[PDB]
RNA sequence: UAAAGUUGCUGCAGUUAAAAAGCUCGUAGUUGGAUCUCUCUCGGCCGAAGCGUUUACUUUGAAAAAA
C-alpha cells in the first residue's frame, strides 16, 4: 500500500510480454534517442519524454528500441538533470507547501502533509546518497529548499 | 468448483480479469495508427495517450485526454495494431 | 510487505489442500520454491506442476494429489547440525514412519533423511506430512 | 449418453423441451449452476444448456437404475406441482413416493411409523425439499433434484438442470426420467415412442380444467 | 566467411562458406553479405533421418544476419533440399564464479554472458521469423523438466514443419527438451 | 498398515472419496456410495456392471458434489463431451 | 524445581474474561521480492601446487585438568 496514506491502489502498468520492437516502429534506435536528446533539450524530464514517445511517436518503451532507459541515455549524453527527477519533484512540491504555509499558519493539515512529503524527501535523499547519485554532503534543508528548484 | 484448470483459462476469461491479475499479465491499451483526409502519412497514437496530439502535417487536433481511452476526433480514421 | 515467499507458496498450497482443489497458483516463484515443490514432489505429495515464465518473476501451477496433510515454513531459517536434526523431526514430525524435514544444505535442498544420508547439516526451511 | 448414438438426445425430445420451457432459467443464477447454463437472454433469464440437460437426466437414471430393489429408490415432492409427477413416476418404475408434507425423521427416526431407509432419493426442488436433503446427510443417502438456475447444490449429488417452477417442465422431466429408467432397464424399448404422453404427470390445478369444461 | 578462432574449417564448414560466397557471387542481397561473416557450422541429426544445419554468426552481425533470415534459409534450404537450417548467435557462457577466480575472472561476470540469458537468447534465434510469447515449464515427477514455447500464431504456417528440427537442435547445443506449440488464442 | 514380517495390522482399510482422495471416517453419515449403472454400448441397457464414486461428506455439504460426481462419470465415459 | 502452555524460544494471551499507544511521522533495532550452471623451476611417477575477494552456516581435524 501506499508509503504515507492508507490507500492500496493497484493501478500500474503492465507491460507485455513481448521485449521485441512493435513492427509498426519504424524509428531506428539512432532515430529514437535523437527525439529524446532533443525533448530534453526543450526542458521535459524523462517520464515527460517516455509520455510524449509513446502517445505521438509509436514508441512502446523506448528500452526495448534502443536498448537503454531513457535517463542513462541522457546521461551517457550528458545532458542529465543534477538531481533525479522524483527527488526534484519532492523538493518542488515542498516548497510549494511551505510558501502556503508562510500565509496560512492555521492550515494544521498543510503542515501535516509537509512533514509527509519531507520525510519522503528524506527517504529518497538517503537511498540517493547511498547509491552515491547524491553526495554525500547533500542536505535538504527548510530554509533554503527554493535554491534547487 | 475445485477442479478448475489454472493453466489453460479461457481467452473471456482472460479478457474479464484485471490486467495484472492475469495468467501472464497483457495490457488492455493498444497503438493506432490515425489517418486524416488531408494528411499524407499514417500517425502512431496510444490509446490512452495523455498529451494532446496534433496533426503530423497540420494543426488538426487528433484525441482529447481523457481520465481512461484518449477520445479521438471525428474525422480521422484510427486502425489498431497487432 | 511480502517476505519469505516460500512461506506464501507453502501457505498457499496447505490453504488449496484444505479447500480440496486439485490445483493451486503460487506466485512469485522462485529457486527455493521449486526445489521444495521437487522434494515433495519426489516423494508423491503433491505431482506434477508447471512454471508459468512471465518475464517479471515466476508463477507456478502446481496440481494437488490429496495427500498433503500439511506444508509449512520454518521462519527463521534455523542453522540446524546433524546431532540437533532429530530434535526438530521430533518437534515437527507427526510420526517417525512419514513427514519429512526440509533443510537447504551445500549439497543442495533436500528432506532430512538424505541429509542423513549425504552426513551434513543446514538451515531448516520447512515440512512437510 | 457416453457418446453412445442410442443414448443421444432427438429431436421429438427437444421440441418437448422446447414447448414446457424447460430451458427457460431464472432470473437468479447459482454459482454452482454456471456449467449448466448457456448464456442469459436479454430479459434477464438464463437459457439452459439442454444437452447438458439429457447428459444429467441420463446420469440420474443410471443411478436409479443401480438399485435392485425399486422401491429402495424415494421420489419426494412438498409442491403440488410436481406431487401428481412424482406419484406416476412411483407408479411407472416401482419407487416409493412421498408427495406432500415430508415428516422430519423420515430418514433419521426409527420409530416414526412413516420410517423409510431409501438407497436413493429423487426430490423435485431442493429449496422446497430441503427437509428430505438435509435428513439424507444423516443416513448416507445420496441424492437426485430438477434444480433451477438459482437452486443451491447443498447435499445435492446429481443435479438435473430444469425448469423446476412450471408444471409442464417439472411433469414433463418426471416423465422423462421414467421413460429412461424403464428404457435403461429393458421394459419398454427404444425404438418406438413411450405410449404415456408425459400430460398423465402434469399438475391439472382444477380450476383451469373446471373453467375449461 | 568462416572464422573460426581455433583456425581449423572443416569440410562441412568449408561446404557451407563456399555456398555463401557463391550466393554472393550471384543474388540480390550481395551488398549486406559482404560483411557478414560465421564462426562455425554443425550438422545435427533431428530424429529419424532428416537432418539439421546449425550456422553460427557473430553476435553483432547477427542482428544485420536477421535482416537478410528468410531469404538467405530460404537459398541454402534449396541449395540443401530438404535439410532444415538454422541461424544461431555465438554466444559465450562464462562460468559461474566460486571461490575459485583469477586475474581474468576478477571482472563480473555479465548477465548477458550467464547461461540462463545465453540459453534464452539461443531459444530467442533459433525459432526467429515467429516471435516467442510464451513459456511455461512443466517438471514430470521424475524430476525432469519439459520447456513448452508458445510461438506467435499468425506465422504459424511457415514455422510448424521447423518444429521437432528447433526441438533437436535445442536438445544438442542446450541440453534441455522443449516442445513448440502455438498458443489457442493470443 | 504394515510390519516388519509383511502381513497387514489393520483392523480395516477405510474408502477414500474419490474426488478429495481424503479418508472416509467410519461416521461419516454425510459421505454417499453412488453406484451408476452401466449401459451396453448398442442397445443402450443396463448391463449389470456398474462404477462406484464414493463422496465425503464435507464435498456434499459444500455443494462440490455435483461438480465431482459428474467429473468422475466425464473420466469415466459414462458421460459425453459438451 | 516440575506440575506452570499461570513468563510461553519451543509455546500463552490482548473484541466482551487482564490487556492494541487517541492518531500519524520517524532514527536506532528487527525484517526485507525474482534473478547469475595456469602454477613469472619444469626436470626423463615425484615436488615452492592456490583461505585464491570474504563472512555467516554445515561437516571435519587439532587443542582442550581431574573429580
Amino acid at each position: 500500500g501506499r508509503m504515507h496514506a492508507p490507500g492500496k491502489g493497484l493501478s500500474q502498468s503492465a507491460l507485455p510480454y513481448r521485449r521485441s520492437v512493435p513492427t509498426w516502429l519504424k524509428l531506428t534506435s539512432d532515430d529514437v534517442k535523437e527525439q529524446i536528446y532533443k525533448l530534453a533539450k526543450k526542458g521535459l524530464t524523462p517520464s515527460q519524454i517516455g509520455v510524449i514517445l509513446r502517445d505521438s511517436h509509436g514508441v512502446a518503451q523506448v528500452r526495448f528500441v534502443t536498448g537503454n532507459k531513457i535517463l542513462r541515455i541522457l546521461k551517457s549524453k550528458g545532458l542529465a538533470p543534477d538531481l533525479p527527477e522524483d527527488l526534484y519533484h519532492l523538493i518542488k512540491k515542498a516548497v510549494a507547501v511551505r510558501k502556503h504555509l508562510e500565509r496560512n499558519r492555521k492550515d494544521k493539515d498543510a503542515k501535516f502533509r509537509l512533514i509527509l512529503i519531507e520525510s519522503r524527501i528524506h527517504r529518497l535523499a538517503r537511498y540517493y546518497k547511498t547509491k552515491r547519485v547524491l553526495p554525500p554532503n547533500w542536505k535538504y534543508e527548510s530554509s533554503t529548499a527554493s535554491a534547487l528548484v | 468448483p475445485l477442479a478448475k484448470d489454472l493453466l489453460h483459462p479461457s481467452p473471456e476469461e482472460e479478457k474479464r480479469k484485471h490486467k495484472k491479475k492475469r495468467l501472464v499479465q497483457s495490457p488492455n491499451s493498444y497503438f493506432m495508427d490515425v489517418k486524416c483526409p488531408g494528411c499524407y502519412k499514417i500517425t502512431t497514437v496510444f490509446s490512452h495517450a495523455q498529451t494532446v496530439v496534433l496533426c503530423v502535417g497540420c494543426s488538426t487536433v487528433l484525441c482529447q485526454p481523457t481520465g481512461g481511452k484518449a477520445r479521438l476526433t471525428e474525422g480521422c480514421s484510427f486502425r489498431r495494431k497487432q | 510487505v511480502r517476505m519469505n515467499v516460500l512461506a506464501d507458496a507453502l501457505k498457499s498450497i496447505n490453504n488449496a489442500e484444505k479447500r480440496g482443489k486439485r490445483q493451486v497458483l503460487i506466485r512469485p516463484c522462485s529457486k527455493v520454491i521449486v526445489r521444495f515443490l521437487t522434494v515433495m514432489m519426489k516423494h508423491g505429495y503433491i505431482g506434477e506442476f508447471e512454471i508459468i515464465d512471465d518475464h517479471r518473476a515466476g508463477k507456478i501451477v502446481v496440481n494437488l494429489t490429496g495427500r498433503l496433510n500439511k506444508c509449512g515454513v520454518i521462519s527463521p531459517r534455523f542453522d540446524v547440525q546433524l546431532k540437533d536434526l532429530e530434535k526438530w523431526q521430533n518437534n515437527l514430525l507427526p510420526s517417525r514412519q512419514f513427514g519429512f524435514i526440509v533443510l537447504t544444505t551445500s549439497a543442495g535442498i533436500m528432506d532430512h533423511e538424505e541429509a542423513r544420508r549425504k552426513h551434513t547439516g543446514g538451515k531448516i526451511l520447512g515440512f512437510f506430512f | 449418453s457416453g457418446a453412445l448414438d442410442v443414448l443421444q438426445m432427438k429431436e421429438e425430445d427437444v421440441l418437448k423441451f422446447l414447448a414446457a420451457g424447460t430451458h427457460l432459467g431464472g432470473t437468479n443464477l447459482d454459482f454452482q449452476m454456471e456449467q449448466y447454463i448457456y448464456k442469459r437472454k436479454s430479459d434477464g433469464i438464463y437459457i439452459i444448456n439442454l444437452k447438458r440437460t439429457w447428459e444429467k437426466l441420463l446420469l440420474a437414471a443410471r443411478a436409479i437404475v443401480a438399485i435392485e430393489n425399486p422401491a429402495d429408490v424415494s421420489v419426494i415432492s412438498s409442491r403440488n406441482t410436481g406431487q401428481r409427477a412424482v406419484l406416476k413416476f412411483a407408479a411407472a418404475t416401482g419407487a416409493t413416493p412421498i408427495a406432500g408434507r415430508f415428516t422430519p425423521g423420515t430418514f433419521t427416526n426409527q420409530i416414526q411409523a412413516a420410517f423409510r431407509e431409501p438407497r436413493l432419493l429423487v426430490v423435485t426442488d431442493p429449496r422446497a425439499d430441503h427437509q428430505p436433503l438435509t435428513e439424507a446427510s444423516y443416513v448416507n443417502l445420496p441424492t437426485i433434484a430438477l434444480c433451477n438456475t438459482d437452486s443451491p447444490l447443498r447435499y445435492v449429488d446429481i443435479a438435473i438442470p430444469c425448469n423446476n417452477k412450471g408444471a409442464h417442465s417439472v411433469g414433463l422431466m418426471w416423465w422423462m426420467l421414467a421413460r429412461e429408467v424403464l428404457r435403461m432397464r429393458g421394459t419398454i424399448s427404444r425404438e418406438h415412442p413411450w405410449e404415456v404422453m408425459p400430460d398423465l404427470y402434469f399438475y391439472r390445478d382444477p380450476e383451469e380444467i373446471e373453467k375449461e369444461e | 566467411i568462416v572464422k573460426p578462432n581455433g583456425e581449423k574449417p572443416d569440410e562441412f564448414e568449408s561446404g557451407i562458406s563456399q555456398a555463401l560466397l557463391e550466393l554472393e557471387m550471384n543474388s540480390d542481397l550481395k551488398a549486406q553479405l559482404r560483411e557478414l561473416n560465421i564462426t562455425a557450422a554443425k550438422e545435427i541429426e533431428v530424429g529419424g533421418g532428416r537432418k539439421a544445419i546449425i550456422i553460427f554468426v557473430p553476435v553483432p552481425q547477427l542482428k544485420s544476419f536477421q535482416k537478410i533470415q528468410v531469404r538467405l534459409v530460404r537459398e541454402l534450404e534449396k541449395k540443401f533440399s530438404g535439410k532444415h537450417v538454422v541461424f544461431i548467435a555465438q554466444r559465450r557462457i562464462l562460468p559461474k564464479p566460486t571461490r575459485k577466480s583469477r586475474t581474468k575472472n576478477k571482472q563480473k561476470r555479465p548477465r548477458s554472458r550467464t547461461l540462463t540469458a545465453v540459453h534464452d537468447a539461443i531459444l530467442e534465434d533459433l525459432v526467429f521469423p515467429s516471435e516467442i510469447v510464451g513459456k511455461r515449464i512443466r517438471v514430470k515427477l521424475d524430476g525432469s523438466r519439459l520447456i513448452k514455447v508458445h510461438l506467435d500464431k499468425a506465422q504459424q504456417n511457415n514455422v510448424e514443419h521447423k518444429v521437432e528440427t528447433f526441438s533437436g537442435v535445442y536438445k544438442k547445443l542446450t541440453g534441455k527438451d522443449v516442445n513448440f506449440e502455438f498458443p489457442e488464442f493470443q | 498398515m504394515q510390519n516388519d514380517a509383511g502381513e497387514f495390522v489393520d483392523l480395516y482399510v477405510p474408502r477414500k472419496c474419490s474426488a478429495s482422495n481424503r479418508i472416509i471416517g467410519a461416521k461419516d453419515h454425510a459421505s454417499i456410495q453412488m453406484n451408476v449403472a452401466e449401459v451396453d454400448k448398442v442397445t443402450g441397457r443396463f448391463n449389470g456392471q456398474f462404477k462406484t464414486y464414493a463422496i465425503c461428506g464435507a464435498i456434499r455439504r459444500m455443494g462440490e458434489s455435483d461438480d465431482s460426481i459428474l467429473r468422475l462419470a466425464k473420466a469415466d465415459g459414462i458421460v459425453s463431451k459438451n
